């Protein structure tokens, strides 16, 4: 019969066969269920969509039509939840968030 | 009388005073004392010592002689400063 | 000409906008080779490895300088000093 | 050669969310690394979670629990809701 | 396009069209499928001055190549007056053909002003507008002159053309010339890459050493002048039957003798009595020293001891370079330095044997650090010396060369490096040089010994070459030799 992928019949875009393959041959457990790849693909897709939307917002805020590591840095550090999740990472070529202490400004 | 290599400069002093000041400004400071330069050089040297030690350990385990960027990423993540962009 | 501090705020604005590298490339690369000499003789280094090392070092030093600046401001000052940087490192479980 | 990427899937999600933008190569590599890192975090937490309960099977229950343990605040809630939606749609279809 | 493209084909077939390999294999096949069915002998003075007899036919060769509309490389030897023979051709276009400008004078930074000096002395009333200087004086010079479309001769250095490309990219050109063209030998070199996009009718390349490293480099020169004709190295390198050595009976080489006949013009310094004196050589073999014998064995069997092959060349030169081989502190400059150097032991005696003869030795050494050992050894022997090595500015260089090239001068040993800048430096007031260390490229040492052998040299000049025994140097010299000998079998039998 004609074959349709688990990604399609699950509604997602991220791959489910690849996730299942990694979970199996990743020495995570002896035997792997049949809904875990779907759940993991859904979660990864959600996180990717969230950060990408914030990055696109920043990119258009700077009048540009291509997301760059600077915009990734800016979105991640301006959203507090993603900032906590990615608190310990350092996006390469991301620069720093603009900030000058109030005391340092002139009178 | 200069067959020997009497002329040479130290490597840690290659981290110039204005480079320290550029880092300081991006951090967001407004006035820098005179000893920040030496202290910063010391701190940077210690950090590099640790990271490079772990990276070299990885490379010599793998039976190689080149320290790869992915090995450096492994060492850095082990230290606990995961780095995004250089693969992995 | 300019009152003191004006150029300082100007440079802070300059350098918090940019994303470039701040330490020169070849001096840092030479330092990396020299400091890696002792652990094991005859190590090669590829450019991506050295670049990752420089990225990590710059990020570390920038965060350290933010912590030092906050320490200095806490003590009713605006100049940073080795006292400030030592306190900042030792309170982060490094010293 | 033949190195797996996630790049095409990231681009698909991008063209879904903002269908007029693009991604530079460095940004794409950063995003791929982010996906791999979060994947390995979730998988490791699920592995430890199954090992703690004398259980020898990764399944959706501890995938969900690992998601709830790692993602903070509203992220956990939204991700859990979306995961359950996807898995129920998959089993139904 | 095709009118010239076709016309060049049978013209190649016209004058000794013995190619018969790539003229037909080459998408020009269908273009030639249509045709498949089938003078200034007076030393002319339109440019001012008289031209010595053997220089004219080169110009007419350029004229004939222009009259046939094909690019060509001349291969006049150093000091033969390529400068005059170049500008004369441009005068031909300005006077006989009445086509003045535009043209480039792409040249090394050292000779930027030199050609303009020679340009006016045989052809005044010329539009020479050299583009050189800081970021500013160059910049406004672009609009008034380069963007003014009011020039005929444009002088700009290798570094300049890679900087001011955008102006010169826009400007159409007739001819483009590059002096000492061998820098175009890596076809992926960024300067060679840029010149691909320069619009011109034909190009002129000036050289004396076309073949230095391989025969692959020649095609890169050929890929520049006539990209359509050659357009490939597989038909040039491999088709030539592995440098025509293991599968030749002196026949395919005979083919290439006439294949690249109408493209090069190499005239010998033998046919003119300028130096009027043949050169001499020794290949003296140095018994390797004792402490070196320790190190060479130590390096082999397994401090930065990487790139083994050159490391062994350090041991073959002087063990004192290894940081520790010499006796420890305190440091003295005495005969103990001479013992631990197999070459210097031999070199020391010969340095004495020429002192009484009034000779002045011109040491050419690799690894400028090696000079420092010789410098202090020179200091030990109380010898008159001056140094001109890398990292010494030209004003320091010229005063240094004056000390050597002074009337009733007294300097005995004058240190250099195997490269030592451009050909321009004049060392004809000397009689002996020493190639203390050999080089991979024999041409890289060919012109270095031509530093002494240049024009005006009356007395015989003696050239040495120290060779370590049963070591790495043994294989390098034959590697240079066969690469050197490759030149004769390829070039040194046309003219
Ligand atoms: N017919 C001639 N009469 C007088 N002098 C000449 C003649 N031809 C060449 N010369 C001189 O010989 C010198 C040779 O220089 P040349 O080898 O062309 O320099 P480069 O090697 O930089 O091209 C020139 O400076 C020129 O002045
Ligand atoms: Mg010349």
């Amino acid at each position: 019969a004609k074959a349709k992928t688990r990604s399609s019949r699950a509604g997602l875009q991220f791959p489910v066969g690849r996730v299942h393959r990694l979970l199996r041959k990743g020495n995570y457990a002896e035997r792997v269920g049949a809904g875990a790849p779907v759940y993991l693909a859904a979660v990864l897709e959600y996180l990717t969509a969230e950060i990408l939307e914030l990055a696109g917002n920043a990119a258009r805020d700077n009048k540009k039509t291509r997301i760059i590591p600077r915009h990734l840095q800016l979105a991640v550090r301006n959203d507090e939840e993603l900032n906590k999740l990615l608190g310990r990472v350092t996006i390469a070529q991301g620069g720093v968030l603009p900030n000058i202490q109030s005391v340092l400004l002139p009178k | 009388a200069k067959r020997h290599r009497k002329v040479l400069r130290d490597n840690i002093q290659g981290i110039t005073k204005p480079a320290i000041r550029r880092l300081a400004r991006r951090g967001g400071v407004k006035r820098i004392s005179g000893l920040i330069y030496e202290e910063t050089r010391g701190v940077l040297k210690v950090f590099l010592e640790n990271v490079i030690r772990d990276a070299v350990t990885y490379t010599e385990h793998a039976k190689r002689k080149t320290v790869t960027a992915m090995d450096v990423v492994y060492a850095l993540k082990r230290q606990g400063r995961t780095l995004y962009g250089f693969g992995g | 000409r300019y009152r003191p501090g004006t150029v300082a705020l100007r440079e802070i604005r300059r350098y918090q906008k940019s994303t470039e590298l701040l330490i020169r490339k070849l001096p840092f690369q030479r330092l990396v080779r020299e400091i890696a000499q002792d652990f094991k003789t005859d190590l090669r280094f590829q450019s991506s490895a050295v670049m990752a090392l420089q990225e990590a070092s710059e990020a570390y030093l920038v965060a350290l300088f933010e912590d030092t600046n906050l320490c200095a401001i806490h003590a009713k000052r605006v100049t940073i000093m080795p006292k400030d940087i030592q306190l900042a490192r030792r309170i982060r479980g490094e010293r | 050669t033949r190195k797996e990427s996630y790049a095409i899937y990231v681009y698909k999600v991008l063209k879904q969310v903002h269908p007029d933008t693009g991604i530079s190569s460095k940004a794409m590599s950063i995003m791929n690394s982010f996906v791999n890192d979060v994947f390995e975090r979730i998988a490791g937490e699920a592995s430890r979670l199954a090992h703690y309960n004398k259980r020898s099977t990764i399944t959706s229950r501890e995938i969900q629990t690992a998601v709830r343990l790692l993602l903070p605040g509203e992220l956990a809630k939204h991700a859990v809701s979306e995961g359950t939606k996807a898995v129920t749609k998959y089993t139904s279809a | 396009d095709l009118e010239g493209t076709t016309k060049r084909f049978e013209h190649l077939l016209s004058l000794s069209g013995l190619f018969k390999h790539f003229i037909e294999s080459k998408k020009f096949r269908q273009v030639l499928d249509v045709l498949e069915e089938n003078q200034f002998r007076e030393s002319p003075a339109y440019v001012n001055g008289q031209l010595r007899p053997y220089q004219i036919q080169g110009v007419n060769w350029l004229v004939s190549l222009h009259k046939n509309k094909i690019a060509g490389i001349l291969a006049d030897e150093m000091g033969l007056g390529k400068t005059l023979q170049t500008i004369s051709f441009l005068g031909y276009l300005r006077y006989i053909e009445k086509i003045p400008g535009p043209f480039l004078v792409i040249a090394p930074k050292s000779t930027l002003n030199n050609w303009l000096r020679e340009i006016n002395r045989w052809t005044p009333d010329v539009n020479a507008f050299i583009l050189q200087g800081d970021k500013e004086e160059r910049a406004e010079l672009i609009q008034k002159k380069l963007l003014g479309c009011d020039f005929d001769v444009v002088i700009a250095s290798y570094e300049i053309i890679i900087r001011e490309k955008s102006p010169l990219k826009k400007i159409n050109w007739e001819y483009i010339i590059i002096d000492e063209a061998h820098r175009i030998k890596n076809e992926e070199s960024m300067l060679s890459q840029v010149l691909r996009e320069f619009t011109s009718r034909n190009r002129l390349l000036i050289t004396g050493t076309p073949l230095q490293n391989n025969l692959h480099e020649l095609w890169a020169l050929l890929n520049f002048l006539l990209p359509d004709i050659f357009s490939d190295a597989q038909d040039f390198d491999d088709w030539f039957s592995s440098e025509s050595t293991e599968e030749d009976q002196d026949k395919i080489v005979k083919q290439l003798h006439t294949v690249l006949q109408p493209f090069l013009l190499r005239r010998i310094k033998s046919d003119v009595e300028t130096s009027l004196l043949p050169k001499k050589e020794l290949n003296l073999y140095v018994g390797m020293s004792s402490m070196q014998k320790k190190w060479y064995k130590k390096i082999l069997e397994k401090t930065r001891l990487l790139n083994i092959m050159m490391q062994l060349r350090k041991c073959c030169n002087h063990p004192y370079l290894f940081d520790g081989a010499e006796p420890g502190p305190p440091y003295t400059t005495d005969e103990h330095l001479v013992y631990n150097a197999a070459k210097l032991q031999v070199l020391d005696k010969l340095l004495k044997k020429l002192k009484e003869e009034g000779s002045r030795v011109l040491i050419f050494s690799q690894m400028s650090r090696l000079l420092d050992i010789l410098e202090d050894y020179c200091y030990f022997r109380n010898y008159e010396y001056c140094r001109i090595d890398g990292s010494t500015a030209h004003e320091d260089r010229i005063q240094a060369i004056d000390d050597y090239n002074a009337p009733d001068s007294k300097k005995f040993v004058f240190l250099l490096t195997t490269r030592a800048g451009g050909l321009g430096i004049n060392l004809t007031s000397a009689d002996v040089v020493v190639l203390y260390d050999s080089d991979w490229n024999p041409q890289a040492d060919l012109q270095a010994m031509d530093r002494a052998h240049r024009i005006g040299q009356k007395k015989q000049v003696k050239v040495f070459r120290l060779v370590t025994d049963n070591s790495v140097e043994e294989k390098i010299l034959e590697r240079a030799t066969q690469k050197l000998r490759l030149d004769q079998l390829v070039i040194q039998n046309r003219t």
